[PDB]
């Protein structure tokens, strides 16, 4: 049953990553409660699959925007070049 | 009590092995039998087709 | 996020308890042996029945009395005004059964 | 199990048949028959039962149980008589209760019964029915059962339902009459019982019956015009009972082993389109089972879906759909290989396909095709910057900029991904 | 006792299981035998048909 064990592990790791992202977003939690809301379907597997896909495009846009600001630095260099004559 | 815990296994194992072996030997005999019955029908067709050869002549 | 946090926590916990079983050679019914309070076994029966409704497969989910020579663990029912003293007394160790 | 408990309580009491030893009301001569060979266990009695030839078995008992109007005793008498029919490994073989003089006794006597589903008449009639699939007899008139209410009554609604369902499982054995009844409207009845919610065991035996039907390729072609396989994947997803999965796996194996014509048997791709079952197969891979058949079947499923994706991995079908404007979630659209290598093919003469996509941007407002086209353009510019320059010549950047404000938010995000791809060296 | 009756009804439950899956696998094996018979008979009767065609 170590298959269940390490899939639990990888959901844990993905959740830790998105937690770090939210800490960088400085959005506090609200703790609505309702502690007994854990069901028993196999739908949880493809739900967390959807979620890991979701933060995969989060990583994608992260690299895109840091490279975009990298480019924008040369863009500001270009407009400063335009300023001088 | 604890005795069913092996009787389950033994009955299931017998019911599996018996039918598996049955199918193996059944196929082994059936290939040959299919050949011989096919040949029997074949020679019956030979005979009746000799008959309508004679009628056609 | 928090609902999925607690969900995955419960999932790994129950899978660890599943690891804490006896896999029969091929019997589809697991076999376990668990200490149960003598004052709540009927509540446990109700829980087993609840397992039957929440998963409808005509499954019996039986719990049966049996005896052993092994020493049972000791338990104490504390509360708000009894838990701290129980921590105090148990910080030094635990005594034999029915002490 | 109604029938099991009924047989058990039957076995606890024996009728006093001797009181009517020579009474025509109850077995004037059949009492002497049942007196003989009371040691039915003995194989000597089994092989000497044929000495009767059926002159009393199924020739005197026949049209005699109906004569005995007393239900309370005739039920026990008939079920004790046909307990031999119940076990019946080969003790009948080729209709040892022969009665060759009239065939009315053998096959067509089932017509008066199929009524009174409570005095065991219907269950006994079903047992009599279930004596030709794997036996030495054949029913001349298949329409005398195929359009009869012994299966139309059980199509609704209850142990009798699965009992007659098991009898029907026994029926579906040889293609000759299976095809005949499949040509009838009973296929739509099978679909009707597929749609309604019922017990898991009924669904289980139903999928086994689909397995029985799977043996005939022409029947597979006939039923290919329905969406059964999506339903199969749905029931696989919703329930896991460790034998229904086995039967479904074997059914897919037999479907794709009987592929007379893959050109029309598009199930290999349609099952993927209507449900991404490959993740379920991957999940089942992680669990080791004692049945090697499951491992062989999952390996076969994996490899055949592999070359299914290879079949769907092509460029000329994509171009044909591009001309027709059909822009679905094709496997080629998610195919990393296609974008990695065949992007050079998209550098056509005048880039006509890309131009057609550009036109589709300003004429087609459908969110789905627009998302597909946006992602395709983004990948194309990702793998060919000069194509991006040609697009900027065409002014497509401002067009996608107009499309970022579309009412479908996910299309806005797809166009955003395409734009993000457009921003390399820009 | 209550647990005693539970044990006996468990015995009938596992007998029911045994017969269920055992009948199942029995029909599985028998069916597989049937299709293998069908293909082998088809092959051999096909060869016989061919020879018939040339002779006639």
């Amino acid at each position: 049953f170590v298959n269940e064990v390490r899939r639990c592990e990888e959901m844990d790791r993905k959740l830790r990553f998105v937690e770090k992202e939210i800490r960088k977003a400085n959005i506090p939690i609200m703790d609505t409660g309702e502690n007994p809301e854990v069901p028993f379907p196999r739908d949880m597997i493809d739900l967390e699959a959807n979620f890991e896909k979701i933060e995969n495009e989060l990583k994608e846009i992260n690299t895109n925007q840091e490279a975009l600001k990298r480019n924008f630095l040369e863009l500001t260099e270009l407009k400063f070049i335009l300023r001088k004559t | 009590s604890q005795t069913q815990g092996i009787q389950q296994l033994l009955q299931a194992e017998k019911r599996a092995a018996e039918k598996v072996a049955d199918a193996r030997k059944r196929k082994a005999r059936r290939l040959k039998q299919a050949k011989e019955e096919a040949q029997m029908e074949v020679e019956q067709y030979r005979r009746e087709r000799e008959q309508e050869f004679q009628s056609k002549q | 996020i928090r609902v999925w946090f607690i969900k995955v926590r419960k999932m790994k916990a129950i899978y660890h308890t599943l690891n804490l079983c006896n896999i029969d050679v091929t019997q589809k019914c697991l076999i376990a042996e668990v200490w149960c309070p003598v004052t709540d076994l009927d509540s446990i029966q109700f829980a087993l029945r609840r397992g039957t409704e929440h998963s409808g497969s005509t499954v019996p989910s039986i719990l049966n009395r049996m005896q052993t020579n092994q020493t049972p663990p000791t338990y104490n029912k504390t509360n708000k005004f009894t838990h701290g003293f129980q921590n105090i007394v148990d910080a030094y160790g635990i005594g034999t059964y029915r002490e | 199990n109604i029938i099991a408990a009924k047989a058990a309580e039957v076995r606890a009491n024996k009728v006093n048949w001797q009181s009517y030893l020579q009474g025509q009301m109850i077995s004037a001569e059949d009492c002497e028959f049942i007196q003989r060979f009371e040691m039915k266990r003995s194989s000597e009695d089994k092989q000497e039962m044929l000495q009767t030839e059926g002159s009393q078995c199924a020739k005197t008992f026949i049209n005699l149980m109906t004569h005995i109007s007393k239900e309370q005793t005739v039920q026990y008498i008939l079920t004790m008589v046909d307990d031999m029919l119940q076990e019946n490994h080969q003790r009948v073989s080729i209709f040892f209760d022969y009665a060759k003089r009239s065939k009315s006794t053998a096959w067509p006597y089932f017509l008066p019964m199929l009524n009174r589903q409570d005095p065991f008449t219907v269950h006994m009639a079903a047992r009599i029915i279930a004596k030709l699939a794997a036996w030495g007899k054949e029913l001349m008139e298949g329409s005398d059962l195929n359009y009869y209410f012994n299966w139309i009554k059980t199509q609704l609604s209850s142990q009798y339902v699965q009992c007659v369902a098991g009898c029907l499982q026994l029926m579906l054995r040889v293609n000759e009459y299976r095809f005949a009844w499949v040509e009838a409207d009973g296929v739509n009845c099978i679909m009707g019982v597929l749609s309604n919610k019922c017990g898991f065991q009924l669904q289980y035996q139903m999928i086994f019956s689909i397995w029985l039907l799977a043996f005939s390729p022409q029947m597979c072609e006939h039923l290919r015009r329905y969406n059964i396989i999506p339903v199969l994947s749905d029931i696989l997803q919703e329930s896991v009972k460790e034998k229904v999965t086995r039967i479904i796996l074997a059914a897919f194996r037999n479907f794709l082993e009987k592929s007379t014509e893959r050109e029309t048997r598009q199930e290999y791709a349609l099952a993927m389109i209507q449900c991404k079952v490959l993740k379920q197969l991957e999940n089942l891979e992680q669990q080791k089972y004692d049945d090697e058949d499951i491992s062989e079947d999952i390996k076969f499923l994996l490899e055949k879906l592999g070359e299914s994706v290879q079949d769907l991995s092509s460029f000329d079908e994509y171009s044909s759909e591009l001309k027709s404007g059909r822009l679905e979630w094709s496997p080629v659209h998610k195919s990393e290989k296609f974008w990695r290598e065949n992007a050079v093919r998209l550098n056509e003469k005048n880039y006509e396909l890309l131009k057609i996509l550009t036109k589709l941007l300003e004429v087609s407002d459908d969110p789905q095709v627009l998302a597909v086209a946006a992602h395709d353009v983004g990948e194309y510019v990702r793998h060919y910057p000069r194509g991006k320059r040609v697009i900027e010549q065409l002014g497509g950047k401002q067009l996608v900029m107009n499309h970022m404000h579309h009412e479908d938010q996910q299309v806005r995000y797809n166009a955003l991904l395409a734009v993000q791809k457009l921003m390399v060296h820009n | 006792a209550l647990s005693d009756a539970d044990v006996q009804k468990q015995i009938k439950h596992m007998m029911a299981f045994i017969e269920q899956e055992a009948n199942e696998k029995a029909e599985e094996i028998d069916a597989k035998a049937e299709e293998e018979f069908n293909i082998e008979k088809g092959r051999l009767v096909q060869t016989q048909r061919l020879k018939i065609m040339e002779y006639y």
